[PDB]
């Protein structure tokens, strides 16, 4: 459990509880909750107290993260799944050039998940940019033949409600990556054929895949980077003194925590011995 | 050369302004050495300051 | 000692920090104990040559 | 008693001469909570010893 210094019982047990509660906080960015950031003491502490809070409340905000880091083993299944149909369904069409038709349909028949979270995203990427340029060709649309450029992720003749409604629910995800809502099943048979009503739905399943992703990314960079910015500044200041307790804390601090597994033997080495270097932090 | 312009390709060409722009094929290196040795003699610098 | 390194069999040295369990298990063979520094690629073929 | 388990380590464990204690080595002295908390690896000594080495080295270290 964290450890904080100078802070009064009631502000470590509301900042514990806001990490805590983390995933039902919805824009879930330490970044968009400043309530949660002067808590450590600004202007209330000294620096190097309030450069430890600071630190501790990243790190801990972070092993808290990477604990809640999603399982999307649920919608990969239905990401496989829906690919399947749609080389399926793609196979029986009647495209005037078969050739490309084969090509793209056979790297959709290839994407398989590796069981690594970095890899799918990417894969998910090349198998939606296969489908859509599979369904630009069953509607006999335009498509980018200029060299560099690539077929954007992009919806097949759906309405604009629809399209707006989705890219709303992705904006959803985006905020709050926990609370999965993959609930957009509204595609009415009447229209358009059925390899592009396939289409859509494995272009919103691979889109949802990818924003998790990249948001997940983005959140594990901004803690990394933060919490290296507080063990330079933290270490550059307690080298001013040449004590036991300011040597040894800045030994545990010389550590890199450019990964998790590093974040999590750098809190893990602060809390057990805390009792060692605490007496070179004031506490007025 | 051929190059990209706002996704078309299109082609452009431009001077060599000095004569090192020619291609090692066209021009070697130890070419361009013997040609400043000619230069040197030229000024009656052969052997160098 | 017989199969390959996972990533959490390697742990790192804590220099500077009181470190007993690591001096106990200075002849083990699994945890390989490793500095936090990983080698570039520049000076790994310096090593090499 | 704190005091028995402190001075078992220092004595049976560090064999620290009778000159150096915990109240006079002040290193010592904020070692040796450590130092009880870990009522096994008893058994190798030179694992503690090298440790208050390499302690006192970190307290003595002007960088």
């Amino acid at each position: 459990s964290l450890q904080f210094i100078g802070l009064q019982r009631r502000d470590v047990v509301a900042l514990v509880n806001f990490l805590r509660h983390l995933t039902q906080k919805p824009d879930v960015d330490l970044e968009a909750h400043p309530k949660i950031l002067k808590k450590c003491g600004e202007k209330r502490l000294h620096r190097r107290t309030v450069l430890f809070n600071e630190l501790m409340l990243w790190l801990g905000y972070y092993r808290e993260l990477r604990f809640h880091n999603p399982d999307l083993s649920s919608v990969l299944e239905e990401f496989e799944v829906r690919c399947v149909a749609v080389a399926r369904r793609g196979y029986t069409y009647p495209f005037g050039d078969r050739g490309k038709a084969r090509d793209h349909l056979a790297v959709l028949d290839r994407t398989e998940f590796d069981t690594d979270v970095r890899h799918d995203a990417e894969i998910v990427e090349r198998a939606l940019v296969s489908a859509v340029i599979l369904a630009k060709m069953s509607v006999r649309e335009t498509l980018v033949t200029a060299i560099g450029q690539t077929e954007p992720i992009a919806f097949v003749h759906l309405k604009d409600t629809e399209v707006q409604r989705i890219e709303e629910n992705l904006e959803g995800v985006r905020r709050n990556m926990f609370c999965v809502k993959p609930l957009d099943l509204n595609l009415d048979r009447h229209a358009n054929t059925a390899l592009v009503n396939a289409v859509n739905k494995l272009v919103y399943t691979g889109r949802l895949i990818m924003n998790v992703r990249r948001s997940w990314e983005e959140l594990e960079r901004k803690c990394l980077a933060r919490i290296q910015e507080r063990c330079k500044l933290l270490v550059k200041e307690l080298r001013m003194c040449l004590s036991f307790d300011s040597n040894y804390c800045r030994n545990i601090l010389k550590h890199a925590v450019e990964n998790g597994d590093s974040a999590d033997t750098l809190l893990e080495l602060l809390i057990e011995d805390f009792d060692i270097y605490v007496d070179s932090f004031p506490q007025s | 050369t051929h190059c990209q312009e706002n996704s078309e390709t299109v082609a452009l060409c431009t001077p060599r302004i000095v004569i090192g722009n020619l291609p090692d094929g066209l021009a070697p290196g130890p070419f361009h050495e013997l040609r400043t040795w000619e230069i040197m003699e030229h000024m009656r610098l052969r052997p160098p300051p | 000692d017989r199969q390959p390194l996972n990533p959490a069999n390697i742990e790192a040295r804590h220099h500077g920090v009181s470190d007993v369990p690591r001096l106990g298990a200075m002849d083990a063979d699994e945890p390989l104990f490793v500095d936090d520094y990983r080698a570039t690629d520049d000076e790994w073929t310096l090593q090499k040559v | 008693k704190r005091d028995e388990k402190h001075r078992h380590v220092v004595n049976v464990v560090l064999e620290l001469p009778t000159e150096i204690s915990e109240a006079t080595h002040p290193v010592l002295a904020t070692m040796l909570s450590k130092y009880t908390r870990m009522s096994s690896l008893f058994n190798d000594k030179c694992a503690f010893k090298l440790d208050l080495l390499r302690m006192v080295a970190v307290s003595r270290t002007r960088r």
